């Protein structure tokens, strides 16, 4: 998530400024720039396991096709609840369950 | 023998069950240079074969001297274990592409089994026999298998003449 | 060596073509203000007792780390040699929780000769094995003499 | 009462067969052709151009008659399947269409015959319809028929179904190891009237894992090569702040790949600013031009915009906000595909497959013998003035056009000229 | 349900030539404009106002595969149109989907769409009959006489279709319904018999809502598979 500019609404790009050595956002668009306070600008991994959770809504709980089962909720201790598996269609995507409650409507995994 | 029969199909159902609960819970032992999902899939088949071929050869030891089929077998001139098997104890697992049926609608392989089932039975797994007939899934499940059959043996045809014509000339 | 299974299995890591694609996990791009020290307290310690703002940060997996049989003093030895000394190293022994080992840029805006570096970090550099060979597996043959 | 029993299911599967049949989607096809499209198509182009002497003329009401057999002594008299079967004819019906001058001096009920149209037998225009078993006993035709076929020259001919993939869908597909292109997403455009293809647009993603250099997205329309990268069309649909780019393209903030996936796109695009910039760059690669001053560009551009890009959703100016909408929707579909996050689309999915039958095929090569038989007119009227020269209205029409041309369509099974 | 899977042609034609079942149809055409027309009167925001900060939950509403609006409150909308299409309002070969997953409701009124016929289940909590098939003895009473309770008119495969007991569902629809091979599957049976084939246990699911059930399995073959006796003893090369 990189911080567009206010009047030409284009996002920025880190910048070192020498006479006080700091990074800063900056816009090539016109002559708009911020401090930057994050050290962090580039990520990219290898293996993730982010995105698990998948779309989960509220009208998630009327679908028939979903398996039921009657597993303890965490909170609530509901007995109906429903279960799939992640949506990652990664190759090497393990097996584990999602269940997500009725009464509540919320995810827990079995840890 | 249809009651052993019936009770190894059970034990195995119920041994698949226990890979699908092992597997679901980061239990299953990896094998080398094999995905989790594949070594789970090829547990599976394995336990199904082993079943199948177990079943068949029950249904094989009950046959009397006078059975005309296993006088066939015997003189060889018809017939094999395999087809005793499937005619009396159990078809077994139908397999595509080497792997069981896949999902072609969303992540369940027909409308009438629930999302992310792994059971045999929602799989490709014929556990009734010819005699006793075949459930409608069943019976889609096998025509699938014998239309990749037909396909892959009309491949094969064509590129088997080819070769022996380039081998010949 | 067939009749030893530790002297073949030393031989098959050996062979084994292992690259720092094949254990790297993660890859951060950081502004260090002071090369004295930095903003993270994790390699805080490490930066306090081991001593162009920009530093290449790498995080590895420790499962795929001891899985190659692999030490931190080897690979920082060969990602010090493979670049000569046109590419600073500060790297962390096992004692760091985050599998860190730090690049910075030899001095003599810097954003995207510094990404290919990285680039080149994470696709050409091998560490030890055999090119060519993506997986071995230990085969028990049976022979009669 | 009691639970429904199997048969309760078996007289309800009677029910099914007794209302329509086993040859029911034919005999619908070809109703619904004969009763829509033959109309649509013909108003379709209701106007043919050539005080100002505006020469006008008005395409009307089409009129169906029985199948009626003509011979050779001018006698007209009413034919039935077993007489054209025995005799080797072509069991159709002549239509008529409506064909009116409007002269009226510029600004300041004809029945034109326009050819003859087979019938299939069984359906609503076919004489078998209303007619007892004790005329169809007397007619020399079988009770136990069930038509769904027509006559040609006596021989029976059936048009089977044509299998085909749906169009107005977005469908992403991966790509072979040795190909710069990773994921690719596809559409086939198709208005709903007529259900005719246009043309078809690509959008590929360039760059392979750990190669491509830049991992640009270009899409690629119809009536230009050297495809274009996404954003500069992007800005030239009208959306100029690269902002509202990534908010039409991506939904979520929080995906942080998705944004650091479309950064290469941001940097390749910086180089276009504006919309007049964006809309030169297309008319200079849009080709149908060399060297043709700037104005030609843009009238170009302005032209592959408003038309040929995605017709189904719209053809005309000031509604190009769903346009970039729908493409914005396309780009996010196969950066999901890409990201890992959805399986590519089944090529074999039996719902994304449509069943052309006897209406559709009919309806197309109506449409192709109309635009040939308007043609053939047009040649004529032209003649005809150049000569200096009254046309009396009846003498150029030609229904040996589409009368031969629907025969031998049907005849030989070459569905084509 | 909608091609004969043992029907095929041997050669360069096997698997390219295919046969439609029994109950198989195939899709006409109908106006979209009512269609469009519904969706406005019962609240669908165009793309013109369309806000992705504030409409981040919005689903997306696509009609004849174009995006047409948003709206808020998927579930009403789609229960509304399924009425309306059970009712005879919309024509019953209009294919409404709803994707959860990914927050979509497709609406299709294309041409060449192949559909088949099933019953409907009752699906709503609020009435007595959930789980149960919504046609009684009293439709197969009137189906028999040919006429209503009330010459006028017949009660035929339409009248069944108009009264919500018998709807069309399409293959790209398949995927959102649940259905039951058997009415017998309906009600969950609570003997060891020795000739009788083994149903599948079906013990992965704790409960089950079935929303649709097949007339009969058999169905599915084509023309000239129904002449085969007992082709489900049969290999399916023989077929
Ligand atoms: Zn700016
Ligand atoms: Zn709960």
């Amino acid at each position: 998530s990189f911080r567009f500019c206010l009047e030409c609404n284009n996002m920025l790009y880190p910048k070192e400024d020498k006479e006080n050595q700091r990074l800063l956002y900056s816009c090539r668009n016109c002559d708009y720039t911020e401090l930057a306070e994050d050290p962090k600008v580039y990520r990219h991994e290898l293996i993730t396991n982010i995105g698990e959770t998948a779309g989960i809504v509220d009208d998630i709980g009327q679908d028939p096709t979903l398996p039921r089962s009657d597993k303890e909720c965490p909170e609530c201790h509901s007995r109906d609840c429903v279960f799939f598996q992640s949506q990652q269609r990664r190759k090497d995507t393990n097996m584990t369950l999602f269940y997500v409650c009725l009464n509540c409507k919320k995810t827990f995994r079995d840890e | 023998t249809m009651k052993e029969i019936t009770h190894a199909i059970s034990s195995a159902k119920e041994q698949v069950q226990e890979i699908i609960y092992k597997a679901q819970h980061n239990e299953l032992e990896l094998k080398p240079g094999m995905t989790l999902r594949e070594s789970f899939e090829g547990e599976v088949s394995r336990t199904l074969n082993d079943a199948r071929d177990s079943a068949g050869r029950s249904a094989e030891m009950n046959l009397k001297d006078l059975n005309n089929v296993k006088q066939m077998v015997s003189a060889g001139s018809k017939g094999s274990f395999i087809n005793i098997a499937q005619m009396s104890a159990c078809v077994g697992q139908q397999m595509v592409e080497g792997k069981r049926i896949a999902f072609g609608f969303a992540d369940r392989s027909l409308p009438h089994f629930t999302k992310d089932d792994f059971s045999p039975e929602s799989k490709g797994f014929v556990e009734n026999s010819y005699l006793r007939g075949l459930t409608p899934q069943e019976f889609f499940f096998h025509a699938m298998a014998g239309r990749e059959g037909l396909i892959d043996t009309a491949v094969k045809t064509a590129e088997t003449g080819y070769i022996q014509r380039r081998l010949v000339k | 060596i067939a009749l030893d299974i530790e002297k073949a299995k030393v031989i098959q890591s050996s062979i084994e073509y292992t690259t720092l694609k094949n254990v790297t996990s993660a890859t951060e791009i950081y502004y260090d203000p002071d090369p004295t020290s930095t903003v993270i307290e994790e390699d805080f310690d490490t930066v306090e007792a081991y001593f162009s703002p920009w530093l290449l940060r790498l995080e590895l997996d420790r499962a795929r780390m001891l899985d190659k049989q692999l030490t931190m003093n080897q690979v920082a030895d060969k990602i010090s040699e493979v670049f000569s000394d046109d590419l600073f190293v500060m790297w962390s022994e096992d004692n760091a929780d985050k599998l860190i080992i730090r690049c910075r840029v030899i001095r003599d805006e810097e954003d995207q000769m510094l990404k290919r570096i990285e680039a080149h970090m994470l696709d050409l550099i091998a560490l030890r094995g055999i090119p060519g060979i993506s997986k071995v597996y230990m085969v028990k043959h049976k022979v009669s003499v | 009462d009691d639970t429904i029993t199997t048969e309760d299911c078996w007289t309800v599967i009677s029910a099914f067969f007794e209302e329509k049949g086993l040859v029911s989607q034919q005999l619908d096809s070809f109703d619904e052709f004969m009763e829509t499209s033959i109309q649509d198509l013909v108003w379709e182009e209701p106007r043919l151009i050539l005080i100002n002497k505006r020469y006008e003329i008005r395409f009307g009401k089409i009129y169906l008659s029985r199948p009626t057999m003509t011979e050779a002594d001018g006698t007209t008299h009413a034919m039935f399947p077993q007489e054209a079967r025995l005799r080797n004819l072509t069991y159709s019906s002549p239509v008529y269409l409506d064909m009116e001058k409007s002269m009226f001096t510029s600004i300041d009920g004809n029945k034109v015959h326009i050819g003859k149209v087979p019938i299939m037998l069984r359906s609503k225009f076919c004489s078998l319809r209303t007619l007892d078993e004790v005329d169809l006993y007397k007619m020399k035709e079988c009770p136990y028929d069930m038509g769904g076929y027509f006559v040609i020259n006596g021989s029976e001919k059936v048009l089977i179904a044509q299998e085909r993939s749906a169009a107005n869908i977005v469908q992403v597909f991966k790509k072979a190891a040795p190909s710069p292109i990773s994921h690719v997403a596809e559409i086939r455009s198709a208005l709903e009237k007529g259900s005719r293809l246009i043309s078809t647009m690509q959008i590929k993603l360039y760059g392979r894992e750990d190669k491509g250099t830049g991992r640009t997205i270009k899409a690629t329309l119809p009536y230009v090569k050297q495809d274009i990268p996404i954003v500069i069309v992007f800005r030239a649909l009208g959306v100029v702040p690269d902002g509202e780019i990534l908010q039409h393209i991506c939904y979520d903030e929080n995906d942080w790949q998705m944004l650091e996936m479309l950064k290469p796109c941001i940097e390749e695009g910086f180089v276009i600013q504006d919309k007049e910039v964006a809309l030169d760059f297309i008319g200079r690669r849009g080709s149908a031009a060399l060297g043709i001053r700037r104005e030609k560009r843009i009238q170009y551009a302005k032209d592959i915009l408003q038309k040929e890009l995605l017709p189904h959703i719209t053809q005309e100016e000031g509604f190009e906000t769903r346009k970039t909408f729908f493409l914005g929707y396309m780009v996010n579909r196969l950066l999901l595909c890409a990201l890992e996050r959805k399986d590519q689309d089944d090529r074999d999915h039996f719902g994304k497959k449509r069943l052309d039958l006897a209406g559709p095929l009919l309806a197309n090569l109506f449409r192709i013998l109309f635009r040939k038989l308007t043609r053939e007119i047009y040649r004529y009227m032209q003649r005809c003035i150049e000569t200096d020269r009254d046309f009396n209205l009846n003498l150029a029409v030609k229904s040996t056009t589409i009368t031969s041309g629907l025969k031998y369509s049907l005849a030989t099974g070459n569905w084509g000229e | 349900g909608l091609v004969c899977p043992a029907e095929t042609p041997e050669g360069q034609a096997c698997g390219l030539v295919k046969n439609l079942s029994l109950l198989s149809g195939i899709s006409i055409g109908s106006p979209s404009e009512p269609i469009i027309n519904f969706l406005e009167e019962w609240g669908m925001e165009p793309l013109e106002d369309y806000d992705p900060a504030q409409h981040t939950k919005s689903t997306r509403i696509f009609v004849n595969g174009v995006w047409t609006g948003i709206h808020r409150d998927p579930s009403m909308l789609v229960s509304t149109m399924r009425d309306l299409r059970r009712s005879g309002a919309i024509s019953p070969e209009v294919s409404i989907i709803r994707d959860i997953r990914e927050r979509e409701f497709k609406i299709f009124t294309d041409v060449g769409r192949v559909y088949r016929p099933l019953f409907i289940v009752e699906d709503d909590e609020s009435k007595d009959n959930k789980g149960e098939l919504r046609i009684t003895k009293e439709h197969i009473r009137k189906i028999q006489q040919g006429y209503d309770d009330d010459e006028q008119d017949v009660y035929g495969w339409s009248s069944l279709v108009t009264s919500g007991v018998i709807e069309y569902v399409d293959g790209e629809e398949e995927e959102t319904i649940m259905i039951a091979m058997t009415p017998e599957d309906l009600q969950t049976r609570s003997l060891n018999d020795t000739a009788k084939r083994i149903k599948p246990e079906m013990s992965t699911s704790s409960h089950h809502t079935f929303t649709h059930c097949e007339i009969h399995p058999s169905m599915i073959l084509g023309v000239a598979a129904s002449i085969i006796p007992f082709p489900d003893h049969n290999q399916s090369p023989r077929n």
